[PDB]
């Protein structure tokens, strides 16, 4: 199961401030550590800095401006970065991990992405992709699902509740006027559609939706 | 600090080729070296742990080796879903440092 | 038991005792110290025994404040717990050379 | 009190002024010297404490003449002074012992 | 003797930037480096001590970082009372010795 819980976003305004969280479960000892790392959009990892919740010690990354701060609550197994006075420059996506103090990180979160932007938050509208009425067939067909005119990233799409993985293709989102558009690709069987259902899921953390697509034949 | 250097960034092979992966450390840190895999919108993935210790429910086709400032990361018979970023990562000195990354093709 | 076998074994426990939480501490103490070493638990265990022997390979060692004064707790406990085991052992020796003689 | 405890806690009083003393002394006989580590009080008080216990983890050492000298008063204030510790540990042993024992 | 080299001899930078000056050792120097502040007609004053330790009366925005023979120091956000020369120093092995100094322009 999930050893290390993070959320999946959080939007900032140029100047403000923000609270990450990594909630533990799983086996837990008094000499863990946990870890913050950033990645920003198409780079490496970067190591942030550390603390050890038994004590509530933290050491960070001198090398860098300083733009966060560690604490943990032992009561909830949470650990915590502030990362303050932010700037585009602070947007990524920042991981953290457990290490059994023996030097490796052995498991992480699923990370959380932070965009530091001045606009403002909007659920994604999903429309579907179902064939034209001349389109001819082969063994397998081609659906989709457009999803588009939300902010900020990320969303998640998966297939029949995640039920359906091979053939699937969820392309980059591009950024237009402040709003994301992506769209998801589907190969299944020829035969077996629409026979069997298949439903596209969107999931937008930034908004706390989830919204499903069911993609039928065209009239 | 331990600078970590890996090159080449990128890395093109053919289908069931071995390939290796460079990781060369800025001074000697023994083989507290370890291997991390990030495929395209996952986080990282521990490989390989002290430059050469196997870790549970990783694929026998990785492997790692050296000691002091040259280390490898290897895979035997390259496949598609080992398309992904590859780092390094030292626990030698404080603080630990990642490599830069190398990407693998194929 | 008489005394000086007891203070041997209570001694050693201690030791013991010194050694884990000396390692765990040093950990503590050095992290955040760039270039030090002596920062992940099961090497620290084994500085903690090179420290508490004096025998002194010299590969690892505390370069911060801290660190230093973990140190010297492990180096004295651990030549005082060697110290207090010669004690013991002259005390033994002392007690059978009397009998050994007649008194 | 008992002589031996009286020679410890002397001992221990004698060994902290040598590494205070030797601390001062080795920065003021080293600086000068091309090479030398060992110029500054705070990790010179350090190398007097490794110095008097034999740790030798390696990090700092005199290179000068006078140096090598200062290091080898503390070394045999240190070795002398635990060892004395111990003598005192075994008298105390010698004589509960006895007690124990009827004499 | 140890040599402390600053390069670039010379720095420009914007105002409101992010700004490191390096300084780098022919030896490993653990972190007894030292860096000083010397105005146009002033006289030196100390910075960060031991590469990264604050100095009281001296502005957050200045920082130091490194260990072993390569060292930074960074102003968050230059402004015009920091244009002067820049100068490490350190304290590793007898004698001590200066860096041949880096100046900062905006
Ligand atoms: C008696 C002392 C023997 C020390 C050997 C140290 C392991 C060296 C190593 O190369 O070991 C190799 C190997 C790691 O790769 O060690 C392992 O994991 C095995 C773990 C053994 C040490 C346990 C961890 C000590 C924890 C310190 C307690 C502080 C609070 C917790
Ligand atoms: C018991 C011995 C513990 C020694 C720790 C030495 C400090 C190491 C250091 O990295 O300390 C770090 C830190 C310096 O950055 O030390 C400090 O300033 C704290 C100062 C503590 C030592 C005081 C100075 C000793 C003066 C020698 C006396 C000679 C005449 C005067
Ligand atoms: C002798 C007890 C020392 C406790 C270790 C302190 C660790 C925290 C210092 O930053
Ligand atoms: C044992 C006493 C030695 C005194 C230290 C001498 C320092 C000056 C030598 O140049
Ligand atoms: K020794
Ligand atoms: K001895
Ligand atoms: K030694």
């Amino acid at each position: 199961q999930v050893q290390l819980q993070q959320p999946g976003a959080e939007l900032v305004k140029p100047g403000a401030s923000v609270k990450l969280s990594c909630k533990a479960s799983g086996y837990t000892f008094t000499s863990d550590w946990i870890h913050w790392v950033k990645q920003r959009p198409g780079h490496g990892l970067e190591w942030i800095g550390e603390i050890i919740p038994s004590y509530g010690r933290a050491n960070y990354n001198e090398k860098i401006q300083k733009k966060a701060t560690l604490t943990a609550d032992k009561s909830s197994s949470t650990a915590f970065m502030q990362l303050s006075s932010l700037t585009s420059e602070d947007s990524a996506v920042y991981y953290c991990a457990r290490e059994r103090g023996d030097g490796y990180f052995a498991v992480w979160g699923a990370g959380t992405t932070v965009t530091v932007s001045s606009a403002k938050t909007t659920p994604p509208s999903v429309y579907p992709l179902a064939p034209g009425s001349a389109a001819q067939t082969n063994s397998m067909v081609t659906l989709g699902c457009l999803v588009k005119g939300y902010f900020p990233e990320p969303v998640t799409v998966t297939w029949n509740s995640g039920s359906l993985s091979s053939g699937v293709h969820t392309f980059p989102a591009v950024l237009q006027s402040d709003l994301y558009t992506l769209s998801s690709s589907v190969t299944v069987p020829s035969s077996s559609w629409p026979s069997e259902t298949v439903t596209c899921n969107v999931a937008h953390p930034a908004s706390s939706t989830k919204v499903d697509k069911k993609i039928v034949p065209r009239d | 600090d331990i600078l970590l250097t890996q090159s080449p960034a990128i890395l093109s092979v053919s289908p069931g080729e071995r390939v290796s992966f460079s990781c060369r450390a800025s001074q000697s840190i023994g083989t507290d070296i370890h291997w991390y895999q990030q495929r395209t919108n996952g986080s990282p993935r521990l490989l390989i742990k002290y430059a050469s210790e196997s870790i549970s429910g990783i694929p026998s086709r990785f492997s790692g080796s050296g000691s002091g400032t040259d280390f490898t990361l290897s895979i035997n018979s390259v496949e598609s879903e080992d398309i992904a970023n590859y780092y390094c990562q030292q626990s030698n000195r404080w603080p630990f440092t990642f490599g830069s990354g190398t990407k693998l093709e194929i | 038991s008489a005394l000086h076998w007891r203070a041997a074994g209570a001694a050693t426990v201690l030791l013991v005792i010194v050694l884990l939480a000396g390692s765990y501490l040093a950990v503590l103490a050095e992290r955040g110290a760039p270039g030090a070493q002596l920062i992940t638990y099961p090497r620290a265990l084994w500085w903690s025994v090179e420290t508490a022997t004096t025998v002194g390979y010299g590969d690892l060692y505390p370069v911060t404040l801290w660190g230093r004064l973990v140190a010297v707790v492990v180096m004295v406990a651990g030549i005082t717990s060697f110290g207090l085991v010669t004690a013991a052992l002259a005390t033994w020796f002392v007690g059978r050379e009397q009998e050994r003689a007649g008194h």
